Parts: C-alpha cells; structure tokens; sequence
C-alpha cells in the first residue's frame, strides 16, 4: 500500500494538476494568483511587507479571477520568472488546499522548459528541499513525456521511441527530437512566438477593426480563437479576396455576454479566423526578431543529427499541444515538409547521373487525442516507475553538496 | 559539401 | 585510404557510423584491376565504369577510380607511406627464404584466406605477379575456395572433432600447478 | 517580402532607377496602354491586405520599387478616405489628393530615398513626376470603386481598419 | 607578363590582397555579400546604396543589408556571388590591375574537391583571361615566412582546421586530418547560448555583431576545473560591449565555454577528439626520428588561433598525453621535455608573407605557372604537384 | 582521463625561496618588573628557526606575559621601546592572537590598539608582507 | 603495440 507520489506541470499557462497512476489530471487551473498589494508608493524597498496575517490573505485559481479588489498578477513569463514568492505561494496553495498532500512523505517531480537557466533550477530545488522537505525530486523536459502519452495514438505493444515532438505553450513552442530514447542536446532550437502574443495580436486587431465590446472584457471577446473560429490556409491572398469579394457567408458572429451590466454585446467575425493560426507560419507579423518559419526550422534541426536517424525521424511527428489544436495544422506541415525534402532530393540527384530512382521520403503527421495535455501522463509513467524512486536526488545529496544536484541539463557537459 | 555537410 | 579518396572525391565521411557505411559500400563495389594503369586511361573515358549507391537517407553517391585504387594500395602499401612492400613481395621473399626443394611444392599450393581476400580478380592478380616474378619454366597455381571466409572455423572444427587431439588440451589442474607459461610451450 | 513583386518582363524600360510598366488608365500620361485588366496597380490592390502585415521587403526586381510606392500612397488615400460622406466626395478627394506636390524621389521629404535614385538631367525629372501623377490618379480611381459598397455609402470599416498600419512603420506624411 | 604579381588567399571569411615583396598587405577586406533590404522595424535610407554591394562598405552598412557568405569550409556553394566578389576586388577601386598581362598567387586549402580548383582557374583563364596563375598549399606560405624546412602546421580559421606536418621539407601527405571546427561555428554556439541569457537573435546581421564581442571579451582557459569554480563562486570576470544601438549585455560565463569546443568537440555534436589529442595522435602514427623533430619546431597559424591562452592550453594537454600514454605517470623523466611553439606576432597574416617572399625569387623564371597558353589544349590540367 | 593529472611538476622556482628563554622571564613576573620580563619575552625571536616546539614556547610565553598586564601601564610598556621592537611585538601579538580561549581577546585587542597609535598602519603591512615565518 | 604501430 505504498503511497503513490505527485505529478505537476508547471509554466506559463494553465497550469496541470494531479496525482501519478491515473488516466485524467483532475485538476487544471490557471496561474493567476491574488495578492493584497494596493498602491502603496513605496515599492520597491518593502515590496509587501503584509502586516499580521494579511500576506496569507490571498485566493488562488479560476476563484481568483473573480476578485475585484485585488490583483491578478501571472508570475510566470514564457518559462522566466521574475519574482519567485508568488511561485511558491502558490505551490504551497495547491499542495495544501488542492492536492493535499503531505511533502515529507511524498515524492514530486515538476517539469520546466528546456531553456530554464541553471539558476532557476537550483533556487527552486533548494527552496523545496528546505521548506517542503520533499524525500525526493526530479525535473526533466516536458518532450519525452509527450512522447511516452503518444504511444496510446495506436499500437501502444509496439515499442517506437524514435520521432520528434513540436510542443506548445502559453508563451513558448519547442522543437525536441528522439532517438531510441536519446534526444540530441545541440539540435534544440527556442520559439519565442507562442499562443499568447496570438491573441495580443487578435485583440490588437479587434480593438479598430470593430467596436461594441468594454475594455475590461477583453481577453474573454479575444477567445474566439479557441472556439471553432480559426482554420489555417492554404494560401493567404485567395482566402483574402474570398472574404473581400463575398463578405457575406464566411463571415460569423459574435455574442458574448457581458460580466457587468448583463447586457449582451456582439461583433462579426473577420479576417482573424486564419491569421492568427497561420502566424505560426508566419511569425514575422508579431516578433520582428525572429523572421523564420516553422516547417524549415524542423527540416533545419532535422538534418543537424546523424544520418541513420534522419530517415525514422521523418515519420513520427506528435501532435501535442494546445497551440496546436488549430485545424489543418498538420497538412500544412506535412505537405511543406515533403515539398522541401523532395526539392533537395532532386537537387542532390542532379548534380550525380543515374537512371535509378530513391525511394521517397515518407513524412507523415499524426493527430490523436491527449494534445491539450501530454505532460501528465509521462509523469504519471514517470512516477510509476520504480527506478524513479533510485534515480530522485536524495535529501543528504542536497544536505552538503548542495542544490547543484538538480543542475544537470540535456544540452551541457564538460 | 556536396554529400556530408553543407559547403 | 577509401574514406580519404572519397573526401577528394567530395563526399565526406568522419565519424564511425559512416566508417561502417564506406565498410559496406567497399564490401559491395570494390574489386581489383589487372593493369593500374589501363584502368587509369578507361577511367579517363568515364562513361562504362561509374556506379551509384544508395545511402540510407537516400542520397546517390557516384564512385568510379576509387573502385580499383583502394584494392591496389595492397599491391602498393607506398599509397598510405608505409616502407613496406606487396603481398606478393612479401610471399615470394617468404617461399625463397625456404628450402630449394621445397619450392616447388610451395608454388604448386598456394591456399589463401581471409575477408580481405574476395575481391574478384584477386587471385588473378597475384598468379600473374607471382609468374612474373618467378621463373617462367614452370606452373603456378592459385586455389581460391569460395568459403574463404569461414575457413578458420571449418579448420577449427575439424581439429577438435579429432580423435587425437581430445588429449592435447589444457586443463584447470595442469594449468594452476605450473601457471600461465604452460601455454607458451603449448606448440608455440 | 515572401509577396513580392510579378509580372516584369526583361524588356520592360526604366527611368532611372523605376520601372515604367505601362498601366491602363483614360487619362493622359507618358505611358503606354495595355489591353489586360492585369498591370502593376492591380496586383498592389491585390496584395495590400498582405503586405502590411510583413515587417521587410526585399527588392528582387525593380518593380518592387513600383509596389512600394504604389502601397505607401494607397495608405495615405485610406488614411484620407476614411472621414469620406460620399461616392462623389471620395472622388473629388482623390484627384485633388493626386493632383498634388509629394516627395519626389531624389529629393528631401522622402522615405527610404536611399534605395531610390537621384536624376540627373532636367527630361526625365518630368518624366517621373508625369509618371507618379498618372500612377496616383489611376489608383485614385481604383480604390473608389471597391472601397465604397452599394449599402451605406461609407468607407467599410475592413478596408480602413489598415489605416494605422504604415507600411514600414512610416508613411509619406 | 608586366613583371607584375599579386597575391590573394580567396579564403572563407575574409580576403586578402596585395603586391608581392610587401611586408604588410596593402588591402584588407572581408567576404561580405548582401542585396538591399528594408527592415519595417526601425531605420530608413539616409546615404547611397546600389543593388549589389561587397567589401569593407558592408561591415559599416550591414543594418540595411541582407548580408550572407559565399563560401564556408573552402567549398563552392555560389557560383555567381563569387564572381560578382572576384569582379569587385579586380575593379579599379580596389586592385585594379590589368588582367591580361597580370599573374596571381592563389591558396586552395588542404584536402579539398578539386572541382573547386578546376572550376575556379577555368574561371580565372576564361572570364578574366589571366595569362598565368598558380595554387599553392599554406604549408610553404607558412613555413617560408621565417626560415623553417621542418614542422607540424595547426593551421585554424573560418571553415575547418587542418594539418600539414613536414620532415626535412619533403611533404608527408599521409600524415593530414581534418575537423569541422572553425570560428563560424564558435559563433554558433556563442549564439546558442547568450540565447540562453534571454536575448532573441538573427541570422541575418547580428551573426557579423558577436564578431567584435567574441574577439574582445571571448577567451580559453587553462585548466577547465579551476575556471568554472572561479566563475561559479565569484562574478568578477563579468563584462560587457556596447552595442551599436546602444544596447547593453551581460557575459560573464559564456564567453569561456566557447572556445572550449576546439578541445571537445562533443559541445557540438561531433565525434571528434581534441585538436592536442589529434597532434598527438598524427605524431605518433609516424616514423620514430620526426617525432622529436615535430615536437620540438611546431607553428600555430591562422586567425582563429589568436585567442589569449590556447598555447598554454595545447602545451599543457601534449604534456599530459605524453605523460600518460607514454610514460605511465612518470613524472620525473618528463622533465626534460621540450616544446617551444612558434607564435609570430603578425599571426593575423602570415599567408601573403610567403606568398610575397615566393613571388620574389620565382617571378623571373617562367617554367613555374600554368601559362595561358596550355589552357587552350585538352589532356590538361594537374601541371604540377 | 588525461588533464585529470596535474602537470604543475615544473623547474622554474616557484620561489622555492635564537629562541626564547623561560627563566627570565618567570624571573621578572615574579619579581614584578614586567617591562623587563615583556623585552626579554620580545628577545631571542625565532627568525631563523624551523620547528613548532620554538614557536609554540614564543607564544606561549608572549600570550602569559600579555595576559598579566593591566589597562593602565600599557602606555609606558609601548613607550619604552624601538620602532623595530614595536614591530617585533606587533608581530608576536598577532601571531599569539589566533590562540582562542582563556578570554585572551581584550587585552590583545588593547595592545593593537597602542600599537595602531605608535607603530602605525606601516606595522600592518610589514606584518601582512613577510614571507619570513616569524 | 607498445612500442612501434599504436596496438
Ligand atoms: N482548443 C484550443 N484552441 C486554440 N488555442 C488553444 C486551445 N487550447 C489551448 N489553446 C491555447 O494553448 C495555450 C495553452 O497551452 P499550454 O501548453 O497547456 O499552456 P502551458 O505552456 O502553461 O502548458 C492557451 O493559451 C490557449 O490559448
Ligand atoms: N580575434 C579573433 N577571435 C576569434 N576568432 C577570430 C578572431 N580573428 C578571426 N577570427 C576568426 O578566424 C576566421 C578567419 O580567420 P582567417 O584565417 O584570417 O580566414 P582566412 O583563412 O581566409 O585568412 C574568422 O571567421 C573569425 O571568426
Ligand atoms: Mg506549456
Ligand atoms: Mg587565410
């Protein structure tokens, strides 16, 4: 009757809950957190200094969307944190409240983006093995536990380590490969551009391009894009003057409800059913740093590894993450992808003669379920696993050697 | 390059 | 030296996994020529000598002198700068150093073996080179078994499963009151 | 810049440094007519509700040149259209907007003139400002007949909603 | 002929020029092509531009500009960009020399394809129509600078290394290897990891920015050990460069770690194993009586290799190699081992010396250079070797 | 498994580079002269002397003779002496100084205090800069 | 080898 440990996402969006050995996180809140700050001037040599209990006072989860006199201030930021406190407020809020679970005698194993800094990693670990007093902890990439969750997609008996996985986020989308169960560390690259600052864009758009809707309610009218209402394209000029030549049928309505005066408020819907999705493609419109599509980062990265790896690879892309729930997604991947890597083919046949013929190469994308979340369910594989319980960092470890235990990262080694 | 590498 | 050429050629290869690769491609399209230079002036009219590979990640690689120029460096060791000389240098100045009547015994028997020895035209070769380079009175012969490969084992088999020899091992007892030099004087 | 420039024939002539591809227009000017509806405003037309979008532009041709003048006009007409009552009063606010003194290129005023040319001699000073006149006029006149509709008689709000996004993050103005 | 001769290294990176007997080159200036772009991000035209622009004038333009390289590892990619190159430096504004009645030193890079050096005198004979031209390895280049008839070369810079050992002058071919480490890579990584710190950064422009932070805060160290304590327990070494648009960075452990990739080239996915462990191990697949004349004479060459302690690093790596693999610990008889590397002050340039010092005496003798003359037969090429 | 070894084995020089009684001074105490037992403390200073056994004796012996001073002679006992043997002492105080215990802290911290006032922060760096092992 | 050729 061994006590089973805990599994956490953490990052930037909602963020998952739950315990190991189970088939759905029961819990999945956002990261909002209140705070009893006010406006005080002096902020910034006693950030709160809450008197009494007041700095407890403080609610968490979709309950503390619904606050009106506090703030809701996010601490995360596309993996970055800067200020700490808020973070293990609310990690003590969860554990306590939600999860309820006992540190000293639980394990705990939490995941961060691949490029979290050492410094990060250290500082957390050092203050969970000094307050929670956790037995045990491992973190670990997010990628591979997307892997483990998309063997259920079909013929989970037959063993297939081997693909790559392009996961989302609230603000950041990674690109990690799989090799028989090694990934390789320099082929890593970091999108900055993720499923926020689509919205940004969304509600930047709105914000001139219609009018009816109040400041306040803003992000909730900005949603539309987790509804139905974004498919990507093909081509961007033709569906263009589809809309400007008919204008009529292609175009939806809005009617949302408003959470003030209970007066409803509605606004069509227009050229930002597919720009959004597509700026994924794209990224040029929101980030001007980083000018440089997707697909051909993915073939780039791809033809960064050993050649006896490049050609498995190919065929196993997962489709995880909430950024890519937009529909179409795949085809459009896959067909770029085949057009490039049949493009260079060619090439390479053409400077050498030869009257044979390759065998193409086969690219293929895989839809299933688990895509909102496939982080929980590597964990829970995680958790259950009897060599998590040998290969965790001990107390003593961290006792005297420090917090460095948990510095080991997949891209560093000297 | 031509095979192997890029140049 | 094939990795090398092939570097001149512009393909390139580094690590060991293309070490395995141009292993394979020089097991499937390597072979020896009869004359070097011949071949050399029907490579300068490359248009029947040329074959293609196919790499795992599909990509055709053409290969055309590098055929019969890496075989050769056996014939020539001076290619990759050892001051040594060929195989056939090598078994003449060894069947020399024998006995006179002996020779002609050696000559008529020439039993070769090993994974290096399958190239076609080898046997070829060196018969002509030996004829050369021996006396031209009387005959040379090669024997080249099509099962060169596992000879050693066959050979080991058969010496086992011999009656005699059932009596020539060493066993634990022997070996621990004398030691480990027992084996040195075992036949040498 | 992925949305560049077409149709630019080798034979094509220049003035200076800009490509002068004949447009179709009944007014008068120092070009040629074409009997396709095709020509070098249509395709800016075409491509406008992109373009903006993009952050750069790379000049494969010199029509590019052509369409990014063309665009930095289109989005003054908007930004100038956008307060319009009436077909005819669009009308007579483009033509009075085409009939004008805007930067030449070559001269003060004028952004990214460092990509554009300096002329030289006296001729082809009017020949580009004939030139630029009659590319003004023609779009003047292109974009009243799609920016109004047949209900409302307003600017639609879809195609004045670009009017803050200057192409290159600047406008003429 | 016009009894006059100038000497380029069309290298990756940069390229040099000048007249033969000169000290000192005359023109220096780097591979740098790019056609105009404008950025809707910030900046517009301010002075003259034309379409397509090469040289020096890119390293002070390049914000406007999509600036990329023709050539990487001494391999052909662009045919056409290195033409147009090749005619920039041979205008009037940067050589300007006559074609016709003019020869050239040129330096192809060790153990490369030779349909680059095929296509490049074809190019040379029929384009420009040179009346005679010459390639020359960088082992004599090198050597010939101060009077050396024997040594190893360690010759690094953009591209990839090598190696060229000779005995007693006569050439050792068997005794070569190439690595796919260089600077442009060094970059990379430099680039990988202040993306780390936080900073986004392209591949356009900003690859030629880390250029001058690299060569003034980028260094090696001497025992990796004692340097990664000193920079987790201590942030002294911590420093930073003013950016053009005024932008300020922080580097204080990145700027170590790069080098080290020349010493273990696993930081970026490559077998190798160590350019000291590579000396040690070319040495000993030798003969016995070069080995100690190897050691004792050995040059580090290239621009790539002026970083500020790599002699001590290499010494103290072929000392340990020698110590272990040889001599099984024993320190005492490894006292009277000797190394003196040959570190000549104008590292930077060394090529052009020999080339200069070569034309000097072999410019009155015909019977050196491939003369137009012979191109315009078949059964040609491979004139010397 | 190769730089894991030190190769600091080298040749270059890494600057490869009379002791006190007891009687007297025991004499003095007792007699209560104790300028006379602090300069006979202060002479015959192991400069040129390779052994703990000195060493610990000087200080020792220098530790007792501080020890038994009271806080109104202290003046008079610096006074009463050279430049050289202030520094001298200096020296020995600090030396005695990392002695814990015994509550041998305000007396010493006392007499650097005088010696700050007389020898100087000169004493403080002929102290810190002196490869000699006094 | 020890001595001579690297085996
Ligand atoms: N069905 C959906 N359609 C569009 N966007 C979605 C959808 N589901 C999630 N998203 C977006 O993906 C983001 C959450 O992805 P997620 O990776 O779970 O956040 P995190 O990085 O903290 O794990 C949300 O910001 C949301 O906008
Ligand atoms: N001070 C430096 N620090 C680091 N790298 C340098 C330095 N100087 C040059 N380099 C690198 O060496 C490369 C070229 O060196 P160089 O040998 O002069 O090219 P080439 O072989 O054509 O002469 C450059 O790309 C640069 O990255
Ligand atoms: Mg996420
Ligand atoms: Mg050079």
């Amino acid at each position: 009757g061994r006590l089973p440990a805990c599994v956490v996402d953490c990052g930037t969006g909602y963020t998952k809950l739950g315990y190991a050995g189970n088939t759905e996180p029961q819990f999945i809140i956002p990261s909002c957190i209140a705070i009893k700050e006010s406006a005080k001037v002096g902020d910034q040599a006693q950030r709160r200094v809450m008197k009494g209990v007041d700095d407890l006072d403080f609610f968490i989860g979709d309950e503390a969307i619904e606050k009106p006199t506090y703030a809701t201030k996010w601490p995360i930021r596309h993996g970055i944190v800067e200020d700490w406190d808020l973070m293990e407020r609310f990690m003590e809020q969860v554990i306590f409240k939600y999860l309820r679970a006992e540190p000293e005698d639980h394990y705990f194993l939490l995941t961060e983006p691949p490029l979290n800094t050492p410094e990060n990693r250290e500082y957390t670990a050092e203050i969970m093995f000094e307050s929670f007093n956790v037995p045990g902890l491992y973190i670990a990439v997010q990628a591979v536990l997307a892997l483990a969750a998309s063997w259920t997609s079909r013929q989970v008996g037959e063993r297939t380590l081997t693909g790559t996985v392009i996961d989302s986020g609230d603000g950041v989308t990674h690109v990690i490969p799989v090799a028989e169960g090694y990934v390789i560390g320099s082929c890593i690259k970091h999108i900055p551009i993720a499923g926020r600052d689509i919205t940004y864009f969304i509600q930047q758009l709105l914000r001139d391009r219609e009018v009816g809707i109040p400041p306040e309610q803003s992000l909730e009218t900005a949603k539309a894009v987790k509804e139905r209402y974004s498919y990507v394209c093909p081509d961007l000029v033709k569906e263009f003057n589809k809309y400007d030549t008919d204008g009529s049928k292609w175009i939806k309505q809005y009617t949302g409800i408003n959470a003030i005066s209970k007066k409803e408020f509605s606004i069509d819907v227009g050229y930002e059913r597919f720009l959004g999705p597509e700026i994924f493609f794209h990224p040029e419109f929101a980030n001007p740093d980083f000018t440089q599509p997707i697909s051909e980062v993915v073939d780039e990265v791809i033809q960064n590894c050993p050649i006896d790896v490049r050609r498995p690879l190919y065929k196993n892309i997962v489709l995880s993450g909430g950024s890519t729930m937009f529909r179409d997604f795949g085809r459009r991947l896959q067909r770029d992808l085949k057009r490039t890597v049949d493009a260079r083919l060619k090439l390479s046949e053409e400077l050498s003669g030869g009257r044979l013929k390759p065998k193409p190469i086969d690219v293929q994308v895989i839809t299933h379920h688990m895509q909102r979340y496939a982080v929980w369910f590597g964990g829970s594989m995680l958790a259950s696993t009897p060599e998590f319980y040998q290969v965790c960092h001990t107390k003593k470890d961290y006792e005297e050697i420090g917090p460095s235990i948990c510095r080991h990262n997949p891209v560093f080694g000297v | 390059w031509x095979a192997x590498c890029p140049a | 030296y094939l990795m090398k050429i092939l570097t001149e050629r512009g393909y390139s290869f580094v690590t060991t996994a293309e070490r395995e690769i141009v292993r394979d491609i020089k097991e499937k399209l390597c072979y020896v020529a009869l004359d070097f230079e011949n071949e050399m002036a029907t490579a300068a009219s490359s248009s029947s000598l040329e074959k293609s590979y196919e790499l795992p990640d599909g990509q055709v690689i053409t290969i055309g002198n590098e055929r019969f120029r890496c075989p050769e460096t056996l014939f020539q060791p001076s290619f990759i700068g050892m001051e040594s000389a060929g195989i056939h240098e090598t078994t003449y100045n060894s069947i020399m150093k024998c006995d006179i009547d002996i020779r002609k015994d050696l000559y008529a028997n020439n039993v070769m073996s090993g994974g290096t020895t399958m190239y076609p035209g080898i046997a070829d070769r060196m018969q002509k080179e030996i004829t050369a380079l021996a006396p031209s009175t009387m005959k040379i012969k090669i024997i080249a078994p099509p099962e060169r490969k596992y000879s050693v084992w066959i050979g080991g088999s058969i010496l086992a499963s011999l009656s005699t020899f059932q009596q020539m091992w060493i066993t634990k007892q022997e070996y621990d009151e004398a030691g480990p030099s027992i084996v040195h004087r075992k036949c040498f | 810049p992925a949305y560049h420039s077409s149709l630019m024939d080798p034979d094509t002539k220049l003035i200076g440094n800009m490509a002068l591809l004949p447009i179709r227009s009944q007014f008068k000017g120092p070009a040629p007519r074409e009997t396709k509806d095709t020509d070098i405003v249509d395709e800016a037309i075409y491509y406008f509700k992109a373009n903006v979008f993009f952050k750069n532009y790379e000049i494969k041709n010199e029509a590019d040149r052509t369409l990014i003048y063309i665009t930095l006009y289109i989005s003054e007409c908007l930004k100038k259209l956008q307060k319009c009552n009436s077909k005819s009063q669009g009308e007579k606010e483009m033509y009075t907007l085409g009939i004008t003194n805007f930067p030449i290129p070559g001269e003060p005023g004028f952004p990214l003139n460092a990509i554009y040319a300096k002329p030289a001699n006296k001729q082809e000073d009017e020949v580009m400002r004939a030139y630029l006149q009659q590319l003004r006029q023609e779009t003047g006149l292109r974009l009243c007949e799609k920016v109004f509709d047949p209900q409302n008689d307003k600017p639609s709000k879809w195609w004045t909603c670009f009017v803050k996004r200057q192409f290159m993050n600047k406008s003429l103005s | 002929q016009g009894r006059k001769v100038v000497v380029c290294d069309n290298g990756t990176g940069f390229v040099k020029c000048g007249y033969a007997g000169s000290n000192f080159p005359e023109h220096i200036f780097p591979a740098l092509v790019g056609r105009p772009i404008i950025r809707s991000t910030t900046k517009v035209g301010n002075i003259e531009i034309k379409d397509l622009m090469v040289g020096d004038e890119a390293s002070e333009l390049r914000s406007m500009l999509e600036v990329n390289y023709p050539m990487e590892n001494g391999i052909v990619r662009n045919w056409d960009d290195m033409k147009h190159l090749w005619d920039y430096t041979f205008g009037p504004e940067k050589l300007n020399i006559d074609t016709r009645n003019c020869k050239i030193l040129l330096t192809e890079p060790p153990m490369n394809p030779t349909k680059n050096r095929e296509k490049i005198v074809e190019v040379m004979f029929e384009t420009y129509q040179f009346s005679g031209v010459y390639v020359a390895i960088q082992a004599v280049l090198t050597l010939y600078a101060q009077g050396l008839l024997t040594g190893v070369v360690v010759d690094s810079g953009d591209g990839v290394t090598h190696i060229c050992p000779v005995y007693e002058g006569f050439s050792l071919p068997h005794l070569t290897r190439r690595l796919d480490i260089a600077g442009r890579d060094i970059t990379r990584y430099l680039i990988k990891l202040l993306l780390l710190r936080g900073y986004a950064f392209n591949h356009s422009a900003d690859f030629e920015t880390v250029r001058m932070i690299k060569e003034k805060l980028c260094y090696v160290g001497y025992n990796i050990e004692q340097e990664q304590k000193l920079a987790l327990e201590t942030t002294v070494l911590v420093e930073s460069y003013t950016l053009p648009d005024g932008r300020i960075i922080k580097v204080g452990g990145e700027r170590f770690e790069a080098p080290e990739a020349l010493f273990q080239p696993h930081l970026i996915n490559v077998e190798g194993v160590g350019v000291a462990e590579l000396l040690f191990n070319t040495i000993q697949a030798a003969d016995i009586d070069t080995r100690s004349e190897f050691y004792k004479h050995i040059v580090l060459s290239g621009g790539s290799t002026m970083y500020p302690g790599l002699p001590s690093r290499l010494e103290r790596e072929l000392k340990q190699l020698y110590l272990e693999r040889v001599l099984k610990g024993d320190v005492e008889k490894l006292s009277k081992f000797k190394i003196r590397i040959e570190d000549p002050p104008r590292r930077k340039h060394m090529v052009f010396l020999g080339g200069a010092v070569l034309a000097d005496i072999m410019k009155d003798k015909d019977n050196f250079w491939m003369t137009r003359q012979e191109y315009q037969e078949k059964g040609v090429r491979v004139l010397e070797k | 498994r190769f730089r894991k070894v030190d190769v600091g084995e080298y040749d270059e020089n890494k600057f490869v580079d009379a002791g006190p009684d007891e009687g007297e001074v025991d004499s003095c105490l007792r007699q209560g002269n104790m300028t006379a037992a602090l300069q006979a403390a202060l002479k015959n200073p192991p400069i040129n002397t390779k052994s703990q056994a000195v060493k610990d004796r000087a200080g020792s012996i220098v530790l007792k003779v501080l020890i038994s001073f009271k806080a109104n002679d202290i003046e008079k006992a610096v006074q009463s002496l050279d430049k050289n043997g202030v520094d001298l002492l200096m020296k020995y105080i600090y030396k005695g100084f990392e002695s814990p215990s015994d509550n041998s802290s305000a007396v010493l911290l006392q007499w650097h205090e005088k010696a700050l006032a007389a020898g100087g922060v000169g004493s403080i760096v002929r102290v810190l800069t002196a490869r000699k092992t006094v």
